[PDB]
């Protein structure tokens, strides 16, 4: 009933202006940062402000809410919501329940009320705005508007799950706005319904906002200050649940999304279809207490604590100077020079002209130089259909990419991006032929895989500038950008490739140089788990559907057609003799047995033709029918928990082995780079949040980590036993 | 065990087809009336007084069967409104397990006659109309891992290894025999013509039925969004790829119709001058995995034959409703049903599944079979979803 | 041959129509949540041994459409040998469940079921199944379809019960029902309604006006062409007296029950122990405009069928779908004031069709226990015409 928590003390973040109409000015401007946020300040602001609303309201005719930041509001407290226990479930449901209370007398004043969307409008933002009756959006660039909370595993509990429904229907609600997110610019924040007008600059919003109540009352005097879903006659758009309709698509929506997320325990976007499919079985203020015992259930829950830690404070930390170097200054880059045009120095050139700067794209022959500018053009092609940029853009984009075989067209370069094979003989002779052309104070990166940086750096005269600046395929997508460091590479291009990562609009991790780095290493023990399982007898099947189940982006046996079977026996022969002349004994991987059986059988990969899929062409087809009868598949059926479980647990303990070996600087880092390098599933938070953030039928936390991977060491190898810093 | 219960009356209407069917214009209501009414010209002198209770099977009581249908017929028909009337759903097995509790309270000994039947108007009244416990509840669906009846006999064949000719060569089998059973005259008796209330016909033949089906008719049709694939295939993760064999030609068919058995003690029949026509000896229940959905019938069939004390051997004719040729395939492999014993008279793929009525259809059939063949035992059975399964074994008088 | 045991009878609150607690509850929520507190109460039963969940439902459309039986058993997790069926008798869909299981006990081809009923009626009003007496003209105009609320104030007219007679049950009703409550009887059986984060939702009978007075009973308002139609089968009155309000009629509310049946063999096998026995069921009924008589023929037979006589039953129980059919009932068998319905009923806590049947049932189960008595008589009146009837002993 009340509009407040309570029912010294918090400070005020809303002014309070009437001017001599009756219009009330509420401007949004918490004192505690540059950004308006959903705190306990807000909440007893925003409780008085409603309570003078209704005491007042004689003596008003409109209200505008506005902000007097550059963003109009923005988020949550994650710092409160990311110590919410099981315990705390009753606090957390009234505390949304007080917050939607607010919004519901702001909504059914009598009045009209406008939103003066100023700059972003995010999450618990815009729930304030779909609260009034109109929405009047700024464009202006940066400009945001959306509802991302399932992105951190919650969903919007400040009535926008209930709203979005009202106004577009479970359907498009849903697929559009809710289950992923989605972030709008006001151009197609105003198309899709989100926000109603638009003006040229922030100055006119206020007076444009006053100038509609005016009209609103002279015109629509009945229904001023009443949401469509507040009248009689109103009929949800794509219809309600019991609707015929929609009751013979409704069945499916549950699987179609279990399609989508292929299986994984991911709670947010089903619990974010429940609330809303249940909320349009009842009225307004009944679905939005159900919307509140919603997210109630994610916030005390596990994985939005993993997604919290990961996708708010990890990356917060990551993008705001956490690895890069303290007492070194800026260096702007002019002209970029790509050594070689395959999937990868083509991808390179593309992202980095992309984002404005030149390239210069040199290959063995300038057949293959053009093929390699190529891969940006089909990128383009495909841009200019579905509409993201312009003629005029697209085409100043392709003309910063020169393709080349002369190697004296690196002339003016101070930047240099190598992508060729993985050969320390070759990049000895590709740098070579190159460290004399270019500047004096260039950067010398290499793109390798597993080779260490420290022996690439002896073929240059200048180590320093030698760095290993790791991209991953295809470049135009993923957005990690490995960093390695070499003993002789100093500080100062540490952050010239940091900034440079920032600049194409990708996120650094810094690594100190060891064979396998942090990323190529630790998805090594992925696909390893894969192969032996496979060779255990284990259906190829179940094998892809407990990859695709625990919350990977690619099942590891289609990975690993992917990585090519050659590069892995490689791998293993150079292991093997990096011990076995070190004096020493090799125990080897049982998937390495797998491996070269498939080489045996002239089934290397995707780039031979056949691995363990089919490629007809281009397109990948099923299985190979003969997979089953060359591993013996069906001899061994193991749960399917057991064979997610070895592939969490083989990366999340090598990722706690590159942390005591030094590789890994912090945990931030290991947390991003395994999600966003090799793909290391969102709901875990990362594979160092997977052990303190572990839960399962055992327990909870790092205690409950060991107990399971203890449990799989005694049933499936010594691999799975816990280092002594976990113990 | 008390009482022994018997069947004196099982007959049936005819099944009139979904598009442009004959039976469209007729409600429901009116299917059940008009075997009540037949059961009266069969027995002009009996007391209705005994009748304790009707008892309808219905899967979607809506509309026009909504409002316990049971109740209806017992007041449309002026039966003694003493009598009781009630609607269940069991899904498939509605109208067998209409009839099974019958039996079971005949067996109680506290009901001594009692009408127990089915009815399913598809045409008026489609297979979802009542919506779903489940269909409304997105978060029970997602976590029940739900999977129509169709994708799961897909999936029966893609494991037990039946292809698109040998489901096809079933569905051809089927609509044959029905063929021929209705030539010899063997349902002549108890599927009873619906008439309109000026005496006129209106249906005399389960007109779903498609007798010069040929090997090459059923090739050249057409399996029938989603996303069930993907749910079917993350439990049953060994399987890569779902082989969808049926059809509208090798699946039940969407029909109208309805079904009355009258059950009792001996007592009953003896008082009102009945003459038993088949003693009920067992029913079950059981089931399998609900994503498959259909595997509910094999440990159904096991524990009725054994608290019969029976084997598949004592058993002279077997009645699987044809849901899907897969289902029954697999149900014959399974048990080594011989292939002279299983719906020998054509199933539901070549006469149609009017849901809540088939239980009761597929009974009436075997009781006059086994008279016709003067034999001994008959087990009928029928698969529902979320792997539910209700088998009854009976005996000739 | 076998013998039916009652092992568990629970139930949950009733929340009221208006601003009701349990109107934003799943049907199906309900049940799943009894079934999670026979598990509570019985960790280690073996849940392959339960062969049948049978629940009564009127208006089994949209969320308790489906067969919400079987939802029940998926979505709790029980095992998919556990059956689930949805039956619907009108009013005595909860005792007829009960009754059915019983029946299915005896028989010897069922060891353990679980038996009740659930309706939201908040949710899913009455009639939203439709129905073939609205729909259909021809027999609607033919069976003298009259509602059960006319049919009761005729049976007032009839039997002389005036507005002050039936009033006077109605607080009668109020007060055993308050007394009841705050004496712990409801304690052991109503199991709360929480959240999927254990959040309290409802605990109580809120339907209940503990606070009433025959001064606000008679304030009251009673509640188509209706009244003519009864009156042209029943000739012999001239006018029909509306005795009936909202206060001395049964409550709209929304509710679940579930009560697990089973034979002596099952419940040794399972370490239970049988709380009643279920001595004998009967089914009759009467004319169809009034609707409502129907028990009086039903409990006459099912205690004939047991062998017993009114002075031999220790506690009445009908369900108080109206205050004149109680009243009619009590004169009829003559039925001492101090043994019927004596924990309150319908009126004051609420009548959720399809789970009503089972509700009382256990209320009867609970109260032989409480002041260790013999025997109890449970029955209903039915929508059409019907009426189910039970008795029990203790055990
Ligand atoms: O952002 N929040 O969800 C939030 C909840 C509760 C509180 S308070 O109860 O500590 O005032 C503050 C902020
Ligand atoms: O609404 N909330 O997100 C919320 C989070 C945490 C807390 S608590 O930790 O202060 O109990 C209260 C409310
Ligand atoms: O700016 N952001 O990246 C952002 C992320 C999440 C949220 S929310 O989940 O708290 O609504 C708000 C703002
Ligand atoms: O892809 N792989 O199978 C793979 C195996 C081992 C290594 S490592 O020796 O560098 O750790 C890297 C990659």
């Amino acid at each position: 009933s009340s509009h407040h928590h309570h029912h010294s003390m918090p400070d005020n973040t809303i002014q309070w202006d009437k001017d001599a109409d009756g219009i009330v000015t509420l401007t949004m401007d918490d004192p505690s940062g540059s950004t308006n946020v959903m705190n306990e300040a807000y909440i007893e602001s925003m409780g008085k402000a409603v309570d003078r609303l209704v005491a007042e309201k004689d003596s008003i005719t409109g209200v505008v809410v506005a902000s007097a930041k550059k963003t109009f509001f923005a988020g949550g407290d994650v710092k409160t919501m990311i110590q919410a226990r099981p315990e705390d479930a009753g606090d957390v449901f009234n505390t949304v329940e007080t917050i939607k209370r607010q919004l519901r007398t702001l909504e059914t004043l009598g009045k009209p009320v406008v939103a003066a969307i100023n700059g972003a409008a995010l999450g618990g933002g815009l729930e304030i705005a779909l609260a009034c009756h109109h929405r009047i959006a700024a464009d202006v660039k940066g400009s945001q508007l959306g509802l991302p909370e399932v992105t951190l595993g919650l969903l919007p509990g400040g009535g926008g799950v209930t709203r979005t429904v009202r106004m577009f229907g479970i359907q498009n609600a849903f697929v559009s706005v809710l289950a992923q997110g989605t972030r709008f610019k006001p151009a197609k924040a105003k198309e899709i319904g989100l926000v109603d007008e638009l003006v040229a600059t922030v100055e006119e919003l206020v007076p444009a906002a006053k100038a509609w109540i005016k009209e609103e009352l002279k015109a629509n005097p009945d229904g001023a200050g009443v949401q469509p879903w507040d009248k009689k006659g109103y009929k949800m758009p794509g219809g309600t649940p019991s609707s015929p309709g929609l009751a013979a698509i409704l069945p499916s929506f549950p699987s179609n999304l279990r399609k989508q997320l292929k299986g994984a325990p991911m709670p947010a976007p089903r619990a974010i279809l429940a609330a809303a499919v249940e909320g349009a079985q009842v009225d307004f203020d009944t679905a939005s207490r159900i919307e509140s015992r919603y997210f109630a259930s994610l916030v005390t829950g596990q994985v939005a604590k993993n997604m919290m830690q990961a996708f708010f404070f990890d990356l917060q930390a990551i993008n705001a100077g956490g690895s890069r170097p303290e007492g070194i200054g800026k260096t702007p880059i002019k002209r970029i020079g790509v050594l070689g045009a395959g999937m990868m120095g083509a991808g390179i050139a593309y992202v980095s002209a992309k984002a404005g700067y030149e390239v210069v794209l040199k290959d063995v022959s300038l057949e293959a130089a053009a093929k390699g500018k190529g891969y940006s053009e089909k990128l383009e092609a495909k841009a200019l259909e579905r509409g993201r940029t312009t003629q005029e853009r697209s085409d100043a984009l392709l003309a910063r990419i020169t393709p080349t075989a002369d190697a004296a067209d690196f002339k003016g370069v101070d930047f240099v991006i190598e992508a060729v094979f993985e050969n320390q003989e070759l990049k000895h002779k590709v740098f070579g032929e190159i460290e004399d052309i270019v500047e004096p104070n260039a950067i010398l990166g290499s793109n390798t895989s597993t080779l260490p940086i420290t022996g690439l750096a002896t073929g240059v005269k200048r180590q320093e500038d030698f760095i290993g600046i790791h991209f991953f395929s295809p470049v135009d997508k993923m957005p990690l950008v490995e960093i390695i460091k070499g003993e002789k590479t100093s500080d100062e291009a540490l952050a010239r490739v940091f900034d440079y990562t920032l600049a194409i609009g990708k996120t650094p991790i810094v690594v100190n140089d060891s064979r396998g780095f942090f990323t190529s290493r630790v998805i090594g023990t992925f696909v390893n788990e894969a192969l032996a399982m496979l060779g255990e007898g284990v259906e190829p099947a179940s094998i892809e559907q407990a990859g695709s189940q625990a919350g990977y982006p690619a099942p590891p046996l289609q990975l690993s057609d992917e990585l090519n079977l050659e590069l892995m026996h490689k791998i293993a022969v150079a292991t093997r003799k990096g011990v076995e002349d070190a004096g020493g004994t090799y125990q080897p991987h049982p998937a390495e047995a797998v491996v070269e059986k498939m080489i045996e059988l002239g089934r290397s990969g995707r780039l031979k033709g056949a691995g363990f899929y089919e490629y007809a062409d281009g397109k990948r087809s099923g299985l190979w029918p003969g997979l089953r009868e060359t591993f013996k598949s069906g001899s061994s059926q193991p749960p399917l928990q057991d064979m997610i479980d070895r592939m969490l647990f083989a990366e999340a303990l090598e990722t706690q082995k590159c942390l005591d070996e030094g590789v890994l600087t912090s945990t931030a880092d290991a947390n991003i780079g395994s999600i966003m390098g090799i793909g290391f599933p969102p709901w875990t938070g990362g594979s160092a949040q997977f052990i303190v953030g572990y839960s399962g039928p055992a327990g909870t936390g790092k205690a409950a980590f060991v107990a399971r991977a203890r449990e799989l060491a005694a049933a499936y190898g010594d691999r799975f036993l816990p280092p002594e810093s976990l113990l | 065990m008390s009482e022994e219960a018997f069947i004196y009356e099982a007959i049936r209407t005819p099944r009139g087809k979904q598009k442009n069917g004959s039976l469209h214009e007729v409600k429901p209501l009116s299917l059940v009336v008009g075997l009540i009414d037949e059961l009266r010209k069969r027995h002009p002198d009996l007391d209705e007084n005994l009748i304790s209770d009707v008892i309808l099977g219905c899967v979607s009581p809506v509309g026009d069967q909504g409002g316990d249908i049971a109740r209806a017929a017992v007041l449309a028909s002026g039966m003694p409104v003493t009598s009781g009337g009630v609607q269940l759903n069991r899904f498939c097995a509605s109208g067998l397990e209409a009839v099974n509790t019958a039996a079971q309270k005949v067996r109680s000994g506290w009901d001594d006659l009692v009408l127990a039947g089915g009815v399913e108007s598809m045409s008026r009244v489609p297979m979802g109309s009542d919506g779903g416990a489940m269909g409304l509840d997105p978060a029970t669906n997602y976590d029940v891992m739900f999977v129509p009846q169709s994708i799961g006999a897909d999936l029966i064949a893609t494991i037990e290894g039946f292809s698109r000719e040998d489901v096809d060569a079933y569905a051809l089998r089927s609509q044959q025999k029905a063929a021929e059973a209705w030539s010899g005259g063997y349902f002549a008796k108890s599927v009873v013509p619906v008439r309109d209330q000026n005496g006129l016909l209106i249906l005399d033949h389960d007109e779903h039925m498609r007798p010069d089906t040929t090997k090459e008719g059923l090739a050249k049709l057409k399996p029938a969004l989603g996303g069930f694939d993907d749910v079917a295939l993350q439990k049953y993760h060994w399987v890569e790829k779902i082989n969808h064999v049926h059809t509208g030609g090798n699946s039940s068919g969407i029909v109208d119709g309805a079904a009355l058995v009258m059950i009792g003690s001996a007592a009953a029949g003896k008082l009102q001058g009945l003459t038993p026509r088949a003693r009920i000896v067992a029913t079950a229940t059981s089931g399998a995995d609900p994503v498959i959905m259909l595997t509910g019938p094999t440990p159904a069939t096991r524990k009725v034959l054994d608290r019969a004390g029976l084997t598949v051997d004592d058993i002279d004719l077997f009645e699987l409703n044809e849901a899907f040729a897969s289902v029954v395939l697999k149900f014959q492999k399974d048990l080594n049903i011989p292939d002279e014993k299983l719906n020998v008279n054509g199933g539901a793929i070549a006469m149609g599944h009017p849901l809540g009525a088939t239980g009761a259809m597929i009974l009436g059939t075997m009781v006059d079979e086994l008279e016709r063949r003067n034999a001994r035992r008959a087990l009928i059975t029928l698969c529902i979803g979320g792997g539910m399964g209700v088998a009854t074994i009976i005996e000739r008088v």
